[PDB]
This record gives C-alpha cells, structure tokens and sequence, in this order.
RNA sequence: UGUUUUUUUCUGUCUCGUGCC
C-alpha cells in the first residue's frame, strides 16, 4: 500500500532513502556536497561547470524533495533547473549526491552530539594532557571529511578514554601543523631532561614508555590523517612486478603478471583504467600483486626534521632523539600502514567506478531499441520470420514467423539440411515449402559457426531467387546475432508463451521479438535477466550493485525517452509489464495499475485515466505525466502533461492560425493539421511562449517550449536507435 | 582451548614402503593423517609436535599390510561450554555477528546483544553503535565472548557465542 | 553437563596440559620454520595459516622467558589448571572484571590477593 | 566443398529311491 498508494512516487522514495526529502536549508548543503563529491579524482561534470553545475544539482535536489521528482522526471521535466541535457547521468548523479550529502550531514550531527556528550562527561568528572571537549565541534563541522572525520573521532575516543560510567615531546597539534605546512614550527621538548629522567617519574624502568604514548597520539590525530590523506592517494606509481610464483601462475593474465618489469604505474592507470585495477585485485587475491608507489624514499624524510630539536648537547640532543623516536613509533603505528590502506581503498574505488562505467556503456549500447520494421519506420509492423536453427546438419531448425504486434503468428521445422553428405536439393525444397507455407515480412536467421553462416546464406539466396520472402516479392533475410534470442527463448516469457514446444521454436520466437521491439523484451524481463548479459570482465571485480543500479537507471531513462504504450500493456502479453522502469512509476505502482486495469477493465482513455479513475495519486501522476502514453485526449499519448496541455493547445492554434475556443478536442485543424506535419513554426515564438508561461503558469517555458512543440507535432516518439545490420566483425 | 595431550593411532603401511626409509615413511604418513582433522572425543587437532615411539609392526596374516600403533605427542583444541576467549569479528549482519575462534567460527544474534547496540545499515560498513556514539564495534576488532554451546558438524566444530555478561568488548 | 564454569570435564581431558596463546604461537612458529626448510615437503594447509594469524593477534609477550616466569609465579597457587590459561590470556585490568568473567573466582580468594596478581600480569606484558 | 547406431548374470522349492569308492 505504501509503495503503490503513497503520496510520493516510488522512484522518489527509493532514491532518497537515507534522506527522506530535502529541506529548504538542507538543499544547499546537499548541492554543495554533491558538487564537492561529484568528480574529485577523474573529471566528471566539469557540460555543467562548477558553479552552474552546483546550482543545477541544488535545483534538482530541491525539486525532488518538494515535488517528489525523480531522475528522469527532473532531467526532462526540470531541464531548466538542472543541466539542460548536459549528460545522461544527470538525475541519477543528482540523487546520489543528495543522498551522500544527507548521509554526511547525519554523520556529522551524530559526531557532534557524541563530542558534546563526551565533553559534558569530562567536565562533570574532572570538574569536581587534559581532556577537553573541543574536537566535537570540529568533527561535527567536518562533513566533507568522511574517512578523516571518522579517524579523528576514533582517535579522540581512544585518547580521552571512551569510558562511560553512566609533558613528553612536542604537542600533537603543533607537530601536525609543522608536518602539514612542511616546516617544523615547533620542536621537541627543549628541556635539559632526557629519556632517562622521563622514564622514572611510569613504573617501567624503560626509555620507551613515552614513545608508545607519542605514537598513539600521532596515530589518533585528525590533522595527521588529513596531512597524509591525498599525499599518496593523489599520485602513486604502483610498480607491477610478478613474484617468483606469480610469474608462472599469472601467465601474463593479470596486471601483476603481464609486465615482468613494467613498473611505475601512476594512479591514472589504475583509477582511469579499470582493467588495471581489476587485474591487480585478482592477482593480489591468491598468488600476489605488485602495488607499491615507491615514492616515500622522499616524503618520510622531510617529516623527520620537523618536531625534533636542532641542538645536541644533552638536553637538546636528548629532546631531538626522543622526538625522532616518537615520530618513528607513530609512523610505524599508523604512518605507512594508513597510507597503504588509503591507497588500496582508492584503487579499489577506482576499479569499481571503471567497472560501473563499462557496464553502463555496454547497457546503453545494447539497450537502444533498434528493430527492423517494414521500410525502417499492409498491417501494423512487419512479420519477423525468426529462424533459429540448431546445427543445419540434417537437424530440425526452428523457424517461426511472428507478427509485428509483439506476438508469434506461426512456425515450422526444417529437418532436411545440406544428415545427408551430398544433398543440395532437400534443403532448398524444405526452404521453399516453408516460405510458401506462410507470408513473412522479414527473415531473422541466426549463426553459430561457418556451417551456420553458410546455411543462412543458402536460405537467403533460395528465398531471394524464388521470391520466398512474401510469395510475391523477394524479402531480404536480415542477419541477427544469436545473442538475445537464445536467452529470451528459455526465459519466463518464452516458457509462458509456449510450453509444449522445442527449444528451437523458443529461440526463433526470441530472435523475432528482439528484432521487432527490443524495449518490450527489456521491460518484460526481471531486473536477474539483465545480470545474465556480461557487460565487461572488470565488472566482476567491482561490486555488482553499482552495475545493477546503473543498468536500471539507463533502462528507466530509455523508457522515459521512448515512452510507454497504455494499450500495448493491456491485452498483448508481449508488450506487457512495461511500467516498472518509468519516471515516478515504480514496479509496485506499475503492478498495481496493471492489476486495476485488468480487474476494472479500464482502458487508456487519456493522460488523466489514473487521476480520474482514482488509480494513481497526484504526485504519481505529476511525476509520471511525461512517461504514460495512450492510444487515442489528443495530447495523451505524448510527453505533454495536464499542466502543459493548455499551453500546447494554444501554441498549436497560434502556429496553425485557427480559431481559439476552449480547444481540447473540438478544433482539429490546429491539433490534427499540426500532428500530420509541421504547419507553421514561425508563428510560435520562444520569447512569447516564455513570457506567457512566466506571467501565467509560474514557470519559464524556454526549454520546455521545444519539447511541447515536438509532442504536439509527433506523439509517442521512440528514443531507441535504428536497425543495426550485422557487419563483418560484428557478424563474426 | 589449546592443550597438549598424548594420543595414539595406527596406520597400515603398504609393503612397497619397506626399505631404509621405513621410519621416515611412517612418520610422513602419520603427519598427513592426524593434522587438521576433528573427532567428537578429543576435539579438533591442530598439528603434531613430536612422536613418542614407534610400535612393533604386527604383519597381518595373508596380507602384506602391517600396522604400527604409534603414540604421538600432539596438541588439541577442544572448547567447552562456559569458557571465555578473545576472538576477532569477521562480519557484521543484521541477522547476527560472525567471529572466528581460531579453527572454529561462532555466531551471536541480536537478541543476545543488548538493546544499546543498534544497527547502522545507512553507513557503508555494517557496524553497531549506541545513542551517544561513544563505543564502536566493527570488523577486525579483538572482541571477547562466551562459549555457551558446542556443536560438531561431522568433524567440523561450530560453537555459539553470547554477549550478555558485562566487560565484553574493547579491552 | 560439560561446563567449564563449574570446573567439570571428562576424565581424559582432566589430565591435559594447558597451553597459553604465546606458547602455542611460538610452537606453531617454530613448526613453520622447520617445515619451510627441507625442500620436497608438503606445504602447510589453510588450518595452520588461520591458526597462526589468529594466535598472532593475541600475543601478550614474545619472550619465552616471560611465559616461563608467568607460569612459575602462577603454579605456586592452589588454582586448577583451567584457571592458568584463561586468566593468563585475557589479562583483565581489575579483580572485579576477572571475577565477573570467571565465576569460579567468586569467593575463592580475596580481592587484593587477586588484584596484585592481575597487576603483576599486566606489568609482565610487553 | 561432406562422413547415421552402445542394452547385459542369470536361478526354482521340499520329499523318496537306486548305484558306486
């Protein structure tokens, strides 16, 4: 009930999980956090500039928090408030930045509360090396510094004690400042005393008593972490070199085994190149990995001079020796190890980001719906003749002739093949009989090896020479790679459509569907189904959650750009269940709407079907106004929502120069005439439309004017690509 | 808990192993037979330190195999109920905590944990903190526990921990 | 019935020899040092590696003489063998914590008598 | 620019008589 009958859409609620909406004051903080954490290591969103990008992100976050906007809903419906088509990852990136800012703010508030409580406890205890509750404010203010803030908080907890009932060397702050500035402003304990005298005032009789305390203070100091942070993570020439056993076990398969003596790989090769990071992670798993910056030998020398006394005559020499010992102890405790851990974390993050980017690129390349319809647009669509043969060696090859309306019309088998060692006529006769049995619109043959390609070519030649494409014309059998149809044949949809059929028929049906409506097949699959297709080997090393989220966002954006047919998902099972990746219409909401439509028998009468029938809430309708499309009002099956219906009608009337009288349906010259083709484009001016929107409407229509004109001129525009014929390398 | 006791065992030696390296072969076979295994009587065995003596090989009638009842001085790890040890947390999940008592892995549920240690699913690393956020428990931390139960899954010990007694956390 | 809290164990286990974390750590380290040499030998298993990295994170003292001294100063008392491992391994701070963790110490000895032993154990730590 | 096959220890009852070393 909360997912389907909720005030806000499902996408908006899912995006802002940690942060339930954005407040007026919190919007600026979220935008600043997103801008700061938008592209630190690599260049991303530098398109939108720094200040402009930050302003756009803040506007998108505010819109999402107020109107329950989503990724596509804010990228398209809020083109002005956000980057106007700056990049595809606009809404998703803004949502991620807002969530990160909210999480950082919550963590900072918790840290500040903990610091205040600790300070109050210390004041109550000691007020009746001190313990002052001054770092709580710094920790609470340090929202951007997540890892550094956590390290500082942990160091403070371990230094003050952490107990909850109910003069040795330089000071930590001075040492941290001298190390950060590069110049040792404060030296060690410039006193005549030496470690001999300091080791008697604890009860150990050892000169290393104060060294442990100094090391603990240095390790648990936020200033030290900040100074060390970014020094090696920014640049680290990781030298890849196989070990004695890694040289033979890797066999040049991983990053630490391909180059026997190829070292000095900077951070750009691991972060920017996700393949190198994945290889290093895989090699460092079992056998070994070669990950060493080799730049400290000189970064750790400069710190040695700082914090140590300069004179050497007993007191000065003793103080300098003690400072050097304390610095060495601190470095061994949390100096090299902390830097190595930070570098490893940065490398892992870079590898994960590269894997996610590769997966997103693969999803964008393979998800674009580019079917091969009749004439590359008698009857709606074309009859795709899905030919998914098994071997083509005297075995029954599936050959189904499905229609262009997301359904299979018929099919047949072809056991005869060029089986028989010398039989060049049986296959031709079988192909001719199959072609004469039905009247397909196109041929969709598969391929596995040289024999499969030869069989497909022979079938195409026989069809073209005897006009077997339609019985009265030659039909070109379009080549289709056996990539999507094989997976779709043995899916839930394939099993439900046909249960008592061989796998060849299912493969042929899947191939025919993949070359008729890729969007329908993508929306009618579990997303499990998407995870089956591997986007790249480096994605396995990185977390699959990021890849899945990127794929879901890409699918949602594609669905929003191409739209969804309301009547298509009412009676046709092939084009059903396509309301799961809509902007603002989540999976639960889509399922509830489909169930309501199946029960009440309500059709896609107009854009307000879910607002008038009481099926969808006002926020859901507003967020999903630009994605729901119907067969028939005039502006229902398009991106024009109810708010912009009057503006679209007025613009169409002005462009067509027709009469103005409550035009919603009755005047058709401005609606039908403009929908048929461009009637008058100079009549509708951008400045006039923007002024009208600002004076009446409460919003500028400078960016939305083009979208409204396109929706009024072309309804149900598809955002998928065109039919991509197989190439030489692609075919192979 | 690790202990050092004297155990006994016999291994059949195929006649092909006869020769100047008979004792060496018997020792080698003993090493790769009673290391890492587990039994319900003495518990989980870690490794063997030294061997006391080699018994007299009684050749079986009608069979070339000869058995050597060797008595080896090896160590053993047989945790009991009520003992308190110091382990390290391996993973933190809402269902429960996972640790690693050397060759054995225990598990503590949220019910055993007091109500003060809440969940932190929002943060990337699964961790449990209090309202004031003073004490923090995460993975790779030397956290103590109490063995309130034992189990042997066919030579695979898997005990169960608890976190009700006071003074169980960071030392 | 087998509960170490109430000092009860089977007959075979009653005659066992207790081991400390440092003792087992050094024994396994020496075994590894002996096994790594003498090539053409079956290498260690995952069990040995996990036990090593588990006992190495609780080595209160590396010196063997420390182990000898801490066992010698403890065996002089009247406590059972079981009380020689847990108390020497956990190294509690105050007598109250030791008495709470191990219920056997409740009423078995005085407070200062156990506090002095705990302080000595803490000092013996490296 | 091609070449059609793989399945395997079964199992029988209780009684009486005759001949031989």
């Amino acid at each position: 009930n909360e997912i389907r009958a909720t005030d806000l859409p499902e996408r908006f609620q899912l995006r802002s999980i940690p942060v339930k909406g954005a407040e007026d004051d919190e919007l600026e903080e979220e935008a600043d956090w997103i801008y700061r954490n938008a592209f630190a290591t690599p260049t991303i969103s530098l398109s939108r500039k720094g200040p402009s990008t930050i302003q756009k992100i803040k506007e998108a976050l505010g819109f999402m928090r107020n109107q329950h906007f989503e990724v596509p809903f804010i990228a398209f419906y809020r083109k002005e408030y956000v980057e106007p088509e700056l990049h595809i990852n606009d809404l998703w990136r803004v949502w991620q930045w807002d969530e990160k800012w909210t999480q950082l703010r919550i963590r900072k508030e918790n840290l500040t509360r903990l610091f205040e409580k600790m300070q109050a406890y210390q004041y109550e205890q000691i007020s009746a090396i001190r313990a002052l509750d001054t770092t709580d404010m710094e920790r609470l203010k340090d929202v951007q510094s997540m890892d550094e803030l956590k390290d500082v908080y942990n160091h403070f907890l371990l230094y003050y004690g952490r107990d909850i009932p109910k003069k040795f060397g330089l000071t930590p702050e001075q040492f941290g400042e001298n190390l950060r500035d590069s110049y040792q402003r404060h030296e060690t304990e410039q006193f005549p005393a030496e470690p001999l005298e300091l080791a008697k005032d604890t009860p150990e009789a050892v000169l290393e008593g104060a060294r442990y305390m100094v090391a603990l203070q240095i390790a648990r100091e936020p200033l030290v972490r900040q100074v060390l942070r970014q020094t090696f993570q920014e640049r680290a020439k990781l030298n890849i070199t196989p070990t004695k056993k890694g040289r033979k076990d890797v066999d040049e398969a991983h990053y630490a085994y391909s180059f026997k003596y190829l070292k000095n790989k900077p951070v750009k090769e691991l972060r920017d190149d996700q393949f190198l990071k994945i290889c290093l992670a895989e090699d460092e798993g079992l056998l070994t990995t070669d990950i060493s910056i080799d730049l400290k030998g000189t970064y750790f020398e400069e710190i040695k001079q700082f914090y140590y006394r300069d004179e050497f005559s007993h007191q000065v020499q003793e103080w300098n020796r003690q400072r050097t010992m304390a610095i060495e102890r601190a470095l061994q405790q949390f100096l090299y190890v902390q830097m190595a851990k930070e570098l490893k974390n940065k490398l892992l993050a870079e590898a994960k980001e590269y894997v996610i980017k590769a997966c997103s690129r693969k999803l964008y390349n393979w998800l674009r719906v580019a079917p091969y319809r009749p004439d590359q647009q008698q009857g709606k669509g074309i009859r795709v003749l899905g030919i998914a043969f098994s071997s083509a060696r005297d075995h029954p090859v599936f050959c189904a002739l499905v229609n262009g309306e997301g359904e299979v019309t018929d099919f047949l088998r072809l056991p005869h093949f060029t089986e028989e060692r010398e039989k060049k006529a049986q296959d031709i006769e079988t192909l001719k009989k199959f072609l004469l049995n039905k009247k397909p619109h196109v041929v969709t043959v598969a391929g596995e090896n040289r024999d499969a390609q030869m069989l497909i070519e022979d079938v195409k030649r026989i069809v073209h020479e005897l006009d077997q494409g339609q019985q009265l014309s030659s039909i070109g059998v379009e080549l289709v790679d056996n990539e999507l149809a094989i997976l779709y044949m043995n899916s839930k949809k394939s099993e439900a459509e046909f249960r008592d059929y061989p796998p060849v028929l299912r493969q042929a049906v899947s191939l025919a569907r993949r070359i008729q409506d890729p969007l329908i097949e993508f929306a009618q699959v579990c997303s499990e189904d998407i995870l089956c297709l591997k986007f790249h080997p480096l994605q396995e090393h990185v977390v699959k959650e990021e890849l899945l989220n990127a794929l879901y966002c890409e699918f949602i954006n594609r669905v929003n750009e191409v739209g969804v047919d309301v009547n298509r998902a009412i009676a046709h099972p092939y084009s059903q269940a396509l309301i799961q990746y809509v902007c603002g219409l989540g999976p639960r909401k889509g399922t509830h709407l489909l169930k309501i439509l199946k029960q009440n028998n309500t059709r896609l009468e107009s854009r307000t079907q879910l607002v008038t029938m009481c099926h969808m809430g006002p926020k859901v309708f507003m967020n999903c106004a630009g994605f729901l499309k119907i067969d028939t009002e005039v502006l229902d099956g398009s991106r024009v929502h109810p708010e912009t219906y009057e503006w679209a009608r007025k613009m169409a009337v002005d462009a067509l120069e027709y009469d103005e009288s409550a035009e919603d349906a009755n005047p058709a010259g401005a609606l039908e005439e403009i929908l048929e083709n461009p009637e008058r484009l100079k009549d509708l001016d951008l400045d006039a439309f923007a002024e009208e929107l600002e004076r009446q409407g409460y919003g500028d229509k400078h960016i939305t004017l083009y979208d409204i004109r396109a929706e009024l001129s072309c309804r149900y525009k598809d955002l998928r690509t065109a039919y991509r014929s197989p190439n030489t390398e692609e075919i192979f | 808990m690790f202990y050092h006791i004297s155990l006994e065992h016999e291994i059949l030696l195929h006649p092909r192993y006869f020769g100047p390296n008979l004792l060496n072969t018997v020792k080698q076979k003993l090493f790769t037979e009673v290391e890492g295994t587990c039994t319900g009587k003495y518990g989980f065995v870690i490794a063997v330190t030294t061997i006391d003596n080699i018994g007299a090989g009684v050749i079986q009638p009608g069979r070339g195999f000869v058995l050597y009842p060797v008595k080896y001085k090896a160590i053993v790890f047989r945790p009991f109920k009520g003992e308190v040890v110091d382990a390290v947390v391996t993973q933190v999940n809402k269902v429960g905590l996972f640790t690693e008592i050397g060759p054995m892995s225990c598990f503590i549920s949220r019910h055993s944990i007091p109500s003060e240690m809440e969940f932190d699913p929002n943060s990337n690393p699964p961790c449990y903190k209090t309202m004031d956020e003073d004490i923090v428990i995460q993975q790779d931390d030397e956290i103590r526990l109490k063995i309130v139960g034992t189990r042997v899954d066919k030579n695979d010990i898997f005990a169960i921990g608890s976190l009700m007694d006071d003074y169980l956390g960071l030392v | 019935e087998e509960d170490a809290s109430q000092l009860i164990f089977p007959k075979e286990f009653e005659t066992a020899e207790t081991l400390l974390n440092s003792e087992v750590h050094m024994l396994l380290e020496h075994r590894k040092q002996q096994n790594e040499s003498a090539e053409d030998e079956q290498e260690l298993s995952e069990v040995f590696m996990k036990t090593l990295n588990y006992t190495a994170r609780f080595s209160r003292f590396k010196n063997r003489e420390t182990i000898a001294s801490v066992r010698s100063l403890l065996l002089q008392k009247k406590l059972h063998k079981f009380e020689l491992a847990c108390l020497a391994n956990l190294c509690p701070e105050t007598a109250e914590e030791s008495k709470a963790l191990i219920p056997s110490l409740e009423g078995r000895f005085e407070d200062e008598e156990l506090q002095q032993i705990l302080d000595d154990i803490q000092t013996k730590r490296s």
